[PDB]
């Protein structure tokens, strides 16, 4: 009784403005020298599979 | 979309986009516990960084960019000699040139235009549960993203969409100023410019309300005389022809 | 005439199974998916399997 | 006559001359451009403006036009380019011209395209798939022409006529054959490519 | 053209013996003009600089840019272009270009939605030459305007690739012990919060239904919970909140995930950047291992 067939949720995040960093704080995966901040593995375009 | 991983950190933590303001971390392991994932991990496990930002005080997303550092031969090399096989084009309305010059580019490459990402949809119009996920927000792009033509923009209803009805596109929008373009010229190359044995031929006179057709020469109509005789000397009419000295 | 080898390493496999009528159990789980061979190229002692 | 830096005696001849020891190397470029999926082959020649030009002295081997992971369609367009890297051109002449012969099937006429002419001194050059004027298949056999001794000519409309001529054929004798034959020391290596 | 003898006939012109007149400048002239170059990178805006259309008085209003030029157009700011400058007759026939240097600019876009309007600002790039030297050269070879001209680069060259938001992505227990899936689209988009109150929110009666659920966004944290003070911020029924994280000493790695194997982590580690280049330009759909930096 009462049970499932269909149901669907729909969500659209709206961001009515960016803002930007100072070039001082730029947050970036590489930084020469710095154990840590260690870099990207290698960029992977997704299509269907 | 375009997917990639941060690398381990040297000591074999994880690196993670860090936390602006220092609030909403990562959740933290217990002392002696491993990620189920990785047995052989370190003390804790993850790294994560803070980025002091204040302009921003509600939900956002961290919007970065695929930064390139090593590029040879950007436009074919720095010379004279690379940048005249370069193809140029306009950029901004003609100025005067009175005691100074002070141009300005105003056309560009680059757009600011509202993109929505239907990041998700449905796998099929009859399984029970699907869900779908935009993301409407600001960014840059070469690509006119205002182009969309479909009428299922910035609507709360959102149910149906799908890539056959959310996000049409028109390239023809974004189109550059590709019919009047020009290039470098070599001063030092010899290039002729002098035809001792050729002659232009313009259009009829129309005699009609348009332009004077003598005054367009386009050297669409040439001819050109035998070399080994000379240059054209003089050219005459006598009753009806034309004759060439 | 035989030339040479073939150094088998790894092997993807993957199951899937479908069923007619539902479960025998009212509460059974079904069809389980286990671990079988889907290891890298590194662990090359598993090979041929 | 109004050059005054004859050196040789092949400067007088129709068909041009090549000087200096050209090393054209092609290389795929992949992300940019729009090719027909195929092989496509690269033919160069020099040619004076206004002058002679030299018979096709470098071609380049076949290089795919596929994706950086899987091959193409027979209906696919792919988005490739490849980059032209010149060194030590022949800097005498005015222009070097770029070919290139494209294959879609097996055996098939391929579709000749006259990519570019560029100057003798440039060092690089990025052939996007845009540009380039089909020109006939037949004519590539038609660059420089043949070896002519004729007798006698004439000049007429800016047309050239040679008549009684004889068409120089140079050979290479038996014995010499033969001598190249015996003196060929023929071995089989293991080789690789450049990036190894 | 600047021809020798002319006939007419049947009220045609012939022109003979003519030398194709070229002016040209000269080299020097050029590499003054490159010298005495002043570019800058300022933040310019349209005529009308006021886009009163948009409001925050609305539920969503599409930033459209069609209605004007096409000088919407602006410039990245980490880009490197190569520019020039051209010159006109006094008949509109426009010379050469003068390559003046590869120039980066310094100043992004800058979009900036007040109450009842917002305020769009491009960068452009101006050169400033000042040398009268310079420009009575310029005059003297019969020039009177002059435009600028660039050369845009080429994806191959671009020093940026795409530009898009970073989305963490989510992962089954099960799925990421058997390595089957390791990582995967998260169906709900994922944001960060700026603060820490909508903890102190989600406790009692302080939550509001209509006020919407923040998603579990945070590195290790279960799309699950147990606890009922934060209900609402369920995605899977089948989630027990099990932590990924156990004691080696204790339980090994598949007993402890047979606890819950249909639960969810999410992880910002690996991450999926949503650009609307990678969307609407086909050639970055096929990238392959691409050697990029964040």
């Amino acid at each position: 009784a009462a049970a499932l067939q269909r149901k669907i949720i729909s969500n659209l995040k709206f961001a009515s403005q960016n803002n930007y960093l100072p070039n001082q704080s730029v947050w970036e995966a590489e930084i020469s020298g710095d154990a840590n901040h260690t870099g990207i593995t290698p960029v992977n375009s997704w299509t269907e599979g | 979309h375009l997917v990639f991983a941060f690398n381990y950190t040297e000591s074999g933590k994880q690196l993670i986009l860090p936390m602006k303001n220092n609030n909403n971390g990562y959740l933290a392991p217990s002392a002696n516990s491993k990620p189920f994932w990785n047995p052989t991990a370190p003390e804790g496990a993850v790294y994560q960084d803070s980025i002091n930002f204040t302009n921003e005080n509600r939900a956002f997303f961290w919007l970065a960019e695929l930064y390139r550092d090593s590029v040879v031969n950007r436009f074919g090399g720095d010379t004279e000699e690379a940048i005249l096989n370069n193809t140029w084009l306009p950029s901004g309305d003609s100025v005067i040139i009175g005691d100074s010059i002070n141009i300005e580019y105003t056309e560009g490459d680059t757009y600011y235009q509202r993109y929505d990402c239907l990041r998700t949809f449905a796998y099929t119009n009859e399984d029970q549960n699907s869900i779908v996920d935009i993301v409407s927000f600001m960014c840059e792009s070469k690509v006119n993203i205002d182009g969309r033509y479909d009428k299922n923009r910035g609507q709360v209803n959102n149910l149906a969409v799908s890539p056959t009805n959310f996000n049409l596109f028109n390239p023809v929008y974004s189109q550059k100023n590709n019919f009047f373009t020009f290039r470098t010229i070599d001063y030092e190359r010899f290039s002729i410019n002098y035809f001792p044995n050729s002659i232009t031929v313009t259009k009829e006179k129309s005699l009609g309300e348009d332009i004077d057709t003598w005054t367009n020469i386009t050297l669409a109509t040439t001819l050109d005389l035998d070399g080994d005789k000379g240059e054209i000397v003089s050219l005459n009419t006598y009753n009806n022809e034309i004759f060439c000295f | 005439r035989i030339i040479g080898t073939t150094h088998l390493t790894n092997t993807l496999s993957d199951i899937s199974v479908i069923t007619s009528t539902p479960t025998y159990g009212n509460y059974a789980t079904g069809f389980y998916k286990g671990k079988v061979a889907n290891m890298n190229i590194s662990t090359s002692y598993y090979g041929g399997r | 006559i109004t050059k005054d830096d004859y050196n040789n005696a092949d400067d007088f001849d129709f068909v041009g001359t090549i000087h200096t020891s050209s090393k054209i190397e092609v290389s795929k470029v992949n992300g940019s451009g729009a090719f027909g999926q195929g092989v496509i082959q690269y033919a160069f020649t020099y040619y004076n403006k206004y002058g002679k030009e030299t018979n096709i002295f470098r071609t380049s081997p076949l290089l795919y036009i596929a994706y950086s992971d899987r091959g193409a369609s027979p209906e696919e367009t792919v988005s490739c380019s490849f980059q032209i890297n010149f060194t030590e051109l022949d800097s005498s002449y005015d222009f070097i011209r770029v070919y290139s012969i494209h294959r879609t099937s097996i055996d098939a006429t391929p579709t000749v395209r006259k990519v570019a002419d560029l100057a003798t001194d440039t060092k690089l050059y990025v052939d996007t798939g845009t540009t380039g004027e089909i020109v006939d298949p037949t004519l590539l056999l038609y660059v420089g022409g043949e070896e002519i001794a004729p007798y006698t000519m004439t000049q007429k409309d800016n047309t050239l006529f040679l008549g009684n001529y004889t068409l120089k054929r140079s050979l290479i004798s038996t014995e010499l054959k033969n001598q190249i034959k015996s003196d060929s020391i023929v071995t089989t290596i293991l080789g690789g490519l450049d990036d190894a | 053209i600047a021809p020798y003898t002319m006939t007419q006939k049947d009220n045609t012109l012939f022109l003979g013996n003519y030398t194709l007149k070229r002016s040209l400048i000269s080299t020097e002239l050029k590499n003054q003009i490159k010298s005495d170059s002043i570019v800058t990178t300022i933040l310019g805006g349209l005529d009308d600089a006021i886009e009163s259309e948009w409001n925050v008085n609305t539920q969503y209003n599409s930033n459209y840019d069609l209605n004007y030029d096409s000088r919407i157009k602006g410039f990245q700011k980490g880009e490197i272009y190569r520019l020039g400058i051209q010159f006109q007759d006094n008949k509109g026939k426009w010379s050469e270009v003068v390559f003046i240097g590869d120039y980066e600019c310094t100043e992004r876009f800058k979009y900036t939605q007040y109450d009842t309007y917002g305020i769009t600002l491009i960068p452009r790039f101006k050169v400033v030459i000042s040398n009268s030297t310079t420009i009575q050269a310029i005059k003297n070879l019969g020039y009177i305007n002059a435009r600028g001209v660039v050369v845009f680069p080429t994806l191959e060259d671009r020093n940026i690739l795409c530009q898009g938001i970073l989305c963490p992505t989510v992962a089954n227990y099960k799925d990421r012990l058997d390595n089957s899936p390791f990582v995967q689209s998260s169906w709900f988009s994922r944001p960060k919060q700026a603060t820490e109150t909508w903890k102190t929110e989600y406790s009692g009666t302080n939550h509001l239904s209509e006020f919407g659920e923040v998603p579990y966004f945070q590195h290790n944290e279960p799309i699950g919970s147990a606890s009922l003070s934060e209900i609402t911020r369920w995605e899977i029924q089948t989630s027990l909140g099990l932590v990924p994280y156990y004691n080696p000493s204790t339980t090994n790695a598949k007993d402890f995930v047979d606890g819950s194997p249909s639960e969810f982590l999410v992880d910002e580690n690996i991450v999926t950047m949503h650009s609307p280049d990678v969307e609407f330009d086909d050639r970055l759909q096929n990238i392959t291992n691409g050697k990029f930096k964040l």
